[PDB]
């Protein structure tokens, strides 16, 4: 049983690095995009008016 | 039953956030189409 | 016990088999070896005899290029007419490192028109891929081991079904998938938009 706490805290742990690593990993890139797109937009509206 | 109610406790609070973060990554799906 | 219990409550929470999974439950929807079979409309015998030609033929619809090379992974003969024949392409980057097309990419690459009908030509009747109505075709019967009831209402539940279906998620490192995939898309978007940035520059000046 207490070989047991050892590995089951230990799976539930590692598991938690994991959710960690997604926290770790986060957007602005996405944020990015859109801005970007909203402003090709607008330049293509210029050549066409052009 | 110091440990459980440890592990529970964890639990509840990680889904609480894992359940906040898969949104946010479906609201950035979302986003992206 | 009581106790023993919701320690298996709990182990079985924390877990990628799926027994009430840690209520780590989350569907998010997606929107809708590199090994391909072939079926052609001539004799095995024909076929095995002008394989050399027959593979070269491929690497030619291919491209030709020395980076890609064609492999048979085998040949069966469904009918007197028909043959199968299995291949997988494989790709070398520059820094020498070789690895499989995936099945899926050399599948959409065959399935182009042009390609296509070049392959028919070969006498490549039909393709397929070992990984309108096709949705309906996978989305019911369920999946990976996702439950039927839930399945179904994700199915109901979609905002959005032509643009998308519903694609079993799997705990955390599935959403490090999904961010995985998301970062893929990043570059691509940002890079398409490039394109038509440069293109309406072109115009501009």
């Amino acid at each position: 049983i207490c070989q047991d706490v050892e590995n089951l805290q230990k799976f539930v742990k590692e598991q938690k690095q994991v959710q960690e690593e997604i926290s770790r990993m986060s957007s602005k890139a996405m944020l990015k995009v859109q801005e970007d797109i909203k402003a090709l937009k607008q330049l293509l509206s210029l050549a066409a008016n052009g | 039953e110091s440990l459980i109610n440890k592990w529970s406790l964890e639990l509840e609070d990680q889904e609480r956030h894992f359940l906040q973060q898969a949104t946010q990554v479906n609201a950035w799906d979302r986003t992206l189409i | 016990t009581l106790l023993g219990d919701e320690r298996d409550a709990i182990l079985a929470k924390w877990n990628q088999l799926q027994a009430f999974w840690g209520t780590g439950k989350g569907y998010f929807n997606n929107n809708i070896d590199g090994l391909v079979v072939l079926v052609f409309n001539k004799k095995e015998t024909e076929i095995r005899s002008q394989q050399q030609q027959l593979v070269e033929s491929l690497h030619k619809v291919l491209g030709g290029n020395q980076t890609l090379t064609v492999n048979v992974e085998g040949t069966k003969t469904l009918p007197d007419d028909q043959t199968e024949v299995v291949i997988y392409v494989v790709e070398r980057s520059p820094n020498g490192t070789s690895r499989r097309v995936p099945a899926t990419t050399l599948y959409a690459h065959f399935e182009q028109a042009n390609i296509k009908t070049q392959l028919q030509q070969l006498g490549v009747t039909l393709s397929m891929t070992r990984t309108p109505a096709q949705i309906k075709q996978l989305l019911q019967n369920p999946p990976a081991g996702v439950d039927p009831i839930i399945w179904e209402q994700a199915k109901v539940d979609n905002p959005d079904s032509e643009k998308l279906i519903p694609v079993p998620m799997v705990g955390f490192k599935e959403l490090l998938r999904r961010l995985k995939v998301q970062d893929q898309m990043t570059k691509q978007h940002q890079t398409r938009l490039d394109i038509i940035s440069e293109d309406i520059s072109e115009l501009q000046k």
